[PDB]
């Protein structure tokens, strides 16, 4: 795990509420989520090393993040 | 549960212009016979900002589909210019391929494209309006993203 | 509303974990959008597995299959 646990916990617990208000998780779920999202972030930065080295273009863009979120298909 | 596996794709006459048609060598099986539909289709992604600039550049409605293993090849015509953004026309983009059952997407199968110009001049001092006829479509045959989704197959 | 769950240096390690080079300033922010996004999906659709089957703690297990649902990638055939 390469993201602090205690920030992305309080990022978890307020996207929680907003859905609803009385909702509550455990230390071993948090943690599963943040495995999956350094997993998911990090299979999308690889994406984008893709571009780099057969473009011209070795800085990276939100363009290319942009990208490689809509080649696997939750914007779909 | 899986109803429909698809095996393995190829990426036919790559590298080649921009108007060249796409080429794929889908192969896939079936497990049960198959009664409700199978739609596939080639997504050509015009521009990363916005999915209102997907152009989708065929599609192949087959049914009933015995069971089985089965292979064809899926051509579909290059992309309409007119609608792509200048910005986006150079560069990196995607390609997908898509299968539906009843009317659900299971698998998506993308490819980045990129377009670049042949000629160094136009490598060098790119025109200020992409001139589509001189771009050469490079897809890159070896990155597959095969993105499963799990849908009912009752 | 400004809460962030990520920081920037882990952002740059993730990136470097990436394979990625150089980072344009414009990707935190867009990292980020793209993780407040993946989280909703996820947890919205947890929240369905501890709510329709009753329960006030979501376990470890309610997040796993949450997740099985969300399409796996692979990068071959």
């Amino acid at each position: 795990l390469l993201i602090r646990k205690l920030p992305f916990q309080r990022l978890v617990r307020e996207i929680a509420q907003d859905f609803k208000t009385d909702l509550r998780f455990q230390s071993s779920a948090v943690m599963a989520l943040q495995e999956a999202s350094e997993a998911y972030l990090v299979g999308l930065f690889e994406d984008t090393n893709l571009c780099a080295i057969h473009a011209k273009r070795v800085t990276i863009m939100p363009k290319d993040i942009q990208l490689a979120r809509r080649i696997r298909g939750e914007r779909a | 549960m899986a109803k429909v596996q698809v095996n393995n794709v190829v990426v036919l006459d790559n590298p080649s212009p921009f108007y060249n048609p796409f080429q794929f060598e889908i192969t896939f099986e079936c497990i049960e016979d198959l009664s409700e539909d199978l739609e596939w289709k080639i997504i050509y992604v015009g521009s990363a900002e916005s999915e209102e600039y997907d152009q989708v550049l065929d599609s192949v409605l087959v049914g009933p589909v015995p069971a089985g293993r089965h292979m064809f090849v899926f051509q579909a015509d290059a992309p309409n210019p007119g609608l792509i953004p200048d910005a986006d026309a150079v560069g990196v983009t995607v390609v997908l391929i898509t299968c539906t059952y009843r009317g659900q997407e299971f698998i998506r199968v993308g490819y980045y494209v990129n377009n670049e110009y042949t000629e160094t001049e136009l490598r060098e001092n790119p025109p200020v309006k992409p001139d589509f006829s001189k771009l050469q479509r490079n897809i890159l045959a070896s990155n597959p993203r095969v993105t499963r989704f799990h849908i009912n197959w009752e | 509303d400004n809460i962030q769950g990520i920081t920037k240096p882990a952002i740059r390690r993730l990136a470097r974990r990436g394979g990625v080079k150089r980072i344009s300033g414009l990707i935190y922010e867009e990292t980020r959008g793209v993780l407040k996004v993946f989280l909703e999906n996820v947890i919205r659709d947890a929240v369905t597995y501890t709510e329709h089957a009753k329960r006030k703690t979501v376990t470890a297990m309610d997040v796993v299959y949450a997740l099985k649902r969300q399409g796996r990638t692979l990068y071959g055939f």
